[PDB]
RNA sequence: ACCGAACGCCGGGUUAAGGCGCCCGAUGCCGACGCUCAUCAGACCCCAGAAAAGGUGUUGGUUGAUAUAGACAGCAGGACGGUGGCCAUGGAAGUCGGAAUCCGCUAAGGAGUGUGUAACAACUCACCUGCCGAAUCAACUAGCCCUGAAAAUGGAUGGCGCU
RNA sequence: CGUUCAUAGCGACGUCGCUUUUUGAUCCUUCGAUGUCGGCUCUUCCUAUCAUUGUGAAGCAGAAUUCACCAAGCGUUGGAU
RNA sequence: GCGAAGCUACCAUCUGUGGGAUUAUGACUGAACGCCUCUAAGUCAGAAUCCCGCCCAGGCGGAACGAUACGGCAGCGCCGCGGAGCCUCGGUUGGCCUCGGAUAGCCGGUCCCCCGCGGGGUCCGGUGCGGAGUGCCCUUCGUCCUGGGAAACGGGGCGCGGCCGGAGAGGCGGCCGCCCCCUCGCCCGUCACGCACGCCGUUCGUGGGGAACCUGGCGCUAAACCAUUCGUAGACGACCUGCU
């Protein structure tokens, strides 16, 4: 049934300043800018607080779904923050057999050629998304640091190269190769 | 981005219904779409009505949830709900769009003549005006 | 029930009303492009099929069994002398399609190209284009033309040149020259209007269109073969000797039921004179035409650098049902569509 | 003596029934921006259900049959045409009434145009619905100029909003103007807000 | 052939069965309360179409647990001994199967859910805590929706359409 | 059953369906006649997919493979009786 | 026998293309359900599919431009302003425009900052069942006289020349010189206008659309088809060509 009332709260940090231009949060700090339109979400963006501490978020007479969406608003914002603050390093190892995944960024990170996975001739050359900025890491051998602000964007790159790297027409609980996933962590930490 | 509530004592306007035009204060939400309301003051018996056709004012007389109509009426009484909601531009406007539909054929034609002149000393001060204007540009 | 044996069908759909060609000049259907950025252009020519012959070559494609062997290749020689632009011709963009917009002729006009506007020019007392010259000389017509180039210039998008061809120059019987818009393709629309403002009544000759070794496509009609028998016309099987009411048909039209035959059956009709659009002619050699220095250059067409004779490209007895190519040629690999003596874009 | 109405905002059919019985009682109506209609129930839905209709044809000479209009202003005059009696002369005399545009073109760009609220997307769906927008359907079903429609439509919002900017200006003259000369109009300002305007 | 109603020729009224976005006369009610989104939605006797069986899709019910004596999932720590228990040897010391089937230590672990072993081993699956901070969870049941759901000219809630 | 393991692939005893490319039932239509088998020729449609494109499955190491999904675009032949 | 031309053969030779939406599927962020989940809101890749491109035809669909009947009788194109006279009818103030939003908007003004009189920003002050309201706005609807007041340089002469803006199907405006004429809106007085004797299609857009007819001014000076010819064409028509 409709629920007469629903809501969450977002304590914004000091170091970070969240407006809110309606439903359309802009969040920026250290880092940068992060904007985000939740037109299409329903809910009512209230921003309380002398020193503007936290982001509140109703939903009245929700439905079942419908107060579904205002938790993953309050997340999707807590990734923001976090972007603006800390930014986020997906972290990505190359794994194979024999192919040793010849790995090498281009124009700045922008480019990933991925040559000599499986023994191909066929070099995989993968974008990233605006923003993101790929990197071969040191420290750790075969390896890949992706960094950004924007959540979404680094961790779709990620996947753009993970899927890149798939073995067509084989087994593949045998043939375990590729660039995968290894750790979801932050530029820095503090 | 809301101002306006269904609070217990928040007075609103019933647009349409046989109690239209009256204001009346929200003593008790029933349910989702209906509410337990009263207007002693401005002809309303307590009874039940939805919201739908009521759209509600800024005026949020107190008074506890489920009060016996005498003391709603002390509250809108002590606030002097009457006097305020008169004074408000919506209650003006409403006015004024009741004296429009009572308008005769005779006050029509005075209104038509007033009009008539009273546009013209407008427009002639409006044209004054552009041209002094395009003079401050030159 | 079923066709027992599986074929495919005979002939395209994609290629019909197998009708004759209500054109005689192919269309250009489709320009290509224009990047603005590299500079400016003109996309096609026109010419005339004039004939074929052989060519030999060292061929260079590294893997083959041919790489390093001279070949035998047909071409078609296409014989094409400067075309001399007349008219510049402006379009806008709509949501509806591509309007044309304004039409700007120059002050002098050959009589090949007159000869188009009439037809009959015996008859004719030869008056197009009289009372339009006119602009050309006066202070309100010369104002109205470059009021019309710079509302062109604001307005219009793709920009034509309107150019016709020296029909003068040919063998043929006929003088009528064909006129045909040809697309300026470059730069912003102002910098490729003074470009087509500047070649007014000024020749076009091929070898700025083209260069060598060039894929182009041709367009042009076909050759024509009058009514044609469904044999003929969609190379259907022939029945067998025994058939009574003739075997060179199409036994079954249709089925019973959708009671109707389909516009899919082979029937019988047109068989030539159509339209088409081939392309991927690689253009092997663009010629020069005859000139003259103190004596006739007749070498520079049909010599080659390890040849090095005296030829032109014309055969023994001329080109068959033509004539002789004096003027500048293209000369691309394998045939191309029509007849000799065909328009060809 | 003519309704244009602004497409934008409303639904294909509920737009197209109003429209519908207006042409039938002799009304001139004009519809534009036609683009801008929006129709109920998700894209991939109304695609569908467009992709349906281009397979209906006459199997035996398909230049006959169904004629799958797909311009967007085409595609709205096709769904008023099914709520007309459009095979008898009244029928046709009515559809002969309505005029259809992609965009807004000159006749129209300067003429305030009006608004079906009881067609009017905002009003009739709930707001956890998922609609398609008439432009984009037709865009992926054929039509071609989207783009230079689009562009067009720019230029003309440009010249609109120079238009707005100076009709704002004049307005505030017009305020101005009644604050300068409000003791000679003062008799006739009361007069006006005793039979009710004004106020 | 169903439902209503049975016909001299007309005016006014009123109905039935059916209807009232537009085609098409009538809701152009400020109609009331719910339910449902379908990448095959659904849409009215006869009637022109679907079943078993499924679905934390959503909505109601029914019955029961377990819980500040500190749950429930989630992050983690042990999982024993009497004991190759007995039947079965072809090997089953918990483990192809089956009769059994209790005690100790107990905080507590079944003579064992499985993985796997020739057989073990090794691993894995209660009772209890540490953190976190209010409801949590189970089995039925019935509404709408979905899966189940394949035909040959292009096609039919009558059409347009409709959320 | 599949060494082991109900369900990779299968599947008894039971049970619920769809189809009209089988054959029956039936006898509504046509007996002042709808030319009665096959083959040849030609078009089109369907999918209940053999191949080809993209994919999920395995008792898929590779190769070969069956099982399933989107899918009817393109194909699906030459002969002996 | 041999064989030109012409047809003609995988029996010779040449050419056969690029995008978009996504399906199955695999993924992202992420709730529902302190975790987890491709999904619920949102996002990604994705195909012999589908739609388009190229390619073929081109609408009782449009386009720009050319030339527009010298004449031996001609006949017309514009322009302005006049008289009758068939016919076809519908109509019976206008509205000359932001964009858009909807769990938000509209207007101001910026003291202050940035950009090209405007645009964008912040801040503040007003509105918001919208009165800078389509529940709206504009316009008035008898004619004249004279003789006061408030309002007063506004209007006209299809008044006349220049400079603009407008191309999506422009079809409309705007702004600037000069000539002559008038005193029009709002109140009052002051009379008179066939007052046709109670009674229907009145009242306008209207100088309407079309067809036939009388005046001035400035312009014009044909193509098409047949016949003939040709063979890039052809059943016949059609088509491509030629002809002081
Ligand atoms: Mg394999
Ligand atoms: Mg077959
Ligand atoms: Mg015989
Ligand atoms: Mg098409
Ligand atoms: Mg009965
Ligand atoms: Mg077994
Ligand atoms: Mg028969
Ligand atoms: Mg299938
Ligand atoms: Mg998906
Ligand atoms: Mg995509
Ligand atoms: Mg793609």
């Amino acid at each position: 049934m409709k629920t007469i009332l629903s809501n969450q709260t977002v304590d914004i940090p000091e170091n970070v300043d969240i407006s809110l231009k309606g439903r359309t949060v802009i969040v920026k700090g250290p880092r940068g800018t992060l904007r985000r339109d939740f037109n299409h979400i329903n809910v009512e963006l209230s921003l309380l607080g002398k020193k503007k501490k936290r982001l509140r978020v109703d939903k009245w007479w929700g439905n079942r779904k419908e107060l579904a969406t205002v938790r993953t608003i309050c997340s999707h914002v807590q990734n923001m923050i976090k972007g603006v603050t800390l930014g986020f390093r997906y972290k990505m190892r190359s794994v194979y057999a024999h192919f040793p995944i010849n790995v090498v960024i281009q124009e700045n990170g922008s480019l990933v050629e991925i040559r000599n996975f499986l023994g191909e001739k066929y070099i995989r050359r993968v974008r990233m998304r605006p923003g993101v900025a790929c990197s071969v890491s040191q420290a750790q051998k075969d390896e890949l640091v992706l960094e950004g602000n924007d959540i979404e964007l680094v961790s779709n790159s990620a996947a753009l190269i993970q899927q890149a790297t798939t073995v067509k027409n084989k087994d593949i609980r045998k043939f375990l190769d590729g660039i995968y996933v290894s750790e979801k962590g932050t530029v820095q930490q503090a | 981005v809301f101002r306006r509530f269904v609070e217990v004592g928040r007075v609103a306007y019933v647009s349409f219904g046989p109690h239209a035009g009256k204001l009346v204060a929200i003593v008790d939400v029933i349910d989702q779409n209906r509410a337990l309301v009263d207007g002693p003051c401005t002809r309303v018996r307590r009874q039940a009505m939805p919201f739908k056709c009521m759209q509600l004012t800024d005026f949020i007389l107190k008074f506890p949830h489920s009060a016996r109509q005498k003391y709603v009426r002390k509250a809108w009484e002590k606030a002097d709900i009457n006097t305020k909601w008169a004074a408000t531009r919506w209650a003006k406007k409403i006015e004024a769009r009741e004296r429009k539909a009572k308008m005769t054929d005779f006050d029509r034609y005075k209104v038509m003549k007033a009009k008539k002149m009273r546009n013209r000393i407008i427009k002639n001060e409006v044209k004054k005006l552009q041209r002094a204007a395009l003079l401050k540009a030159s | 029930s079923h066709r027992k044996f599986s074929a495919p069908r005979h002939g395209s759909l994609g290629f019909l009303p197998r009708k004759r060609s209500s054109r005689h000049r192919g269309k250009v259907k489709s320009f290509p492009k224009d990047d603005p950025s590299k500079p400016v252009h003109l996309t096609a020519f026109l010419g005339y099929k004039a004939g074929m012959t052989h060519i030999v070559r060292e061929v260079d494609r590294p893997g083959s069994k041919v790489n390093k062997k001279e070949v035998v290749e047909a071409v078609t020689i296409v014989e094409t002398p400067p075309m001399v632009v007349v008219g510049i011709v402006g379009y806008v963009e709509t949501p509806r399609g591509l309007r044309t917009f304004k039409t700007v002729f120059a002050e002098h006009i050959s009589d090949e190209c007159k000869r188009r506007f009439y037809k009959n020019w015996h008859k004719s007392k030869k008056k197009a284009f009289t009372k339009y010259c006119k602009k050309w000389q006066d202070d309100a017509g010369k104002r109205q033309l470059d009021k019309d180039f710079s509302s062109m210039k604001k307005y219009c998008q793709v920009i034509r040149v309107l150019a016709h061809t020296q029909m003068r120059l040919l063998p043929l019987r006929q003088k009528k020259a064909h006129l045909m818009e040809i697309q300026v393709n470059g730069g912003t629309v102002a910098e490729k209007l003074d470009w087509a403002r500047e070649r007014l009544e000024q020749q076009v000759p091929v070898s700025q269109v083209f260069g060598q070794d060039e894929m182009i496509d041709v367009i042009g009609v076909t050759k024509g073969k009058g009514y044609k028998g469904v044999t003929s016309r969609w190379h259907t099987k022939k029945l067998p000797r025994k058939t009574h009411r003739g075997l060179r048909k199409v036994a079954c039209i249709g089925a019973w039921h959708p009671a109707r035959v389909a516009f899919s059956v082979a029937r019988a009709g047109q068989k030539g004179y159509h339209h088409r659009t081939e392309i991927n002619k690689k253009i092997y050699k663009i010629g020069q035409g005859y000139l003259i220095k103190d004596g006739k250059l007749i070498k520079n067409n049909a010599s080659t650098d390890y040849d090095l004779s005296d030829k032109s490209i014309n055969p023994l007895g001329g080109f068959v049902h033509y004539g002789e190519v004096t003027n500048d040629f293209v000369m691309l690999k394998g045939c191309v569509v029509g007849t000799k003596k065909r328009v060809l874009t | 003596q003519v309704l244009v109405l602004d497409g934008r905002g409303h639904l294909l059919g509920r737009l197209a029934a109003i429209v519908a019985k207006q042409v039938l009682l002799g009304r001139k109506v004009v519809v534009v921006r036609c683009e801008g209609i929006n129709i109920s129930g998700n894209f991939y839905r109304n695609k569908l259900k467009y992709l349906a209709f281009l397979r209906k044809r006459m199997n035996t000479n398909p230049s006959r049959g169904p004629y799958h209009f797909r311009a967007p202003s085409r595609i709205f005059w096709r769904t008023v045409r099914g709520m007309l009696p459009h095979k008898t002369k009244r029928g046709q005399a009515a559809l002969d009434r309505l005029k259809v545009f992609d965009g807004i073109p000159p006749p129209y760009d300067k003429k305030k145009r009006m608004v079906v609220p009881a067609a009017l997307k905002v009003v009739r769906l709930k707001p956890t619905r998922k609609f398609a927008y008439l432009g984009r359907l037709a865009h992926e079903v054929g039509w071609k100029y989207q783009a230079v429609t689009a562009t067009l439509e720019e230029k003309r919002k440009e010249k609109a909003k120079i238009h707005y900017r100076k009709k704002k200006q004049l307005m505030r003259l017009r305020k101005q103007a009644e604050k300068n000369v409000e003791k000679k109009i003062d008799r006739f300002t009361e007069v006006l807000k005793t039979h009710g305007f004004l106020v």
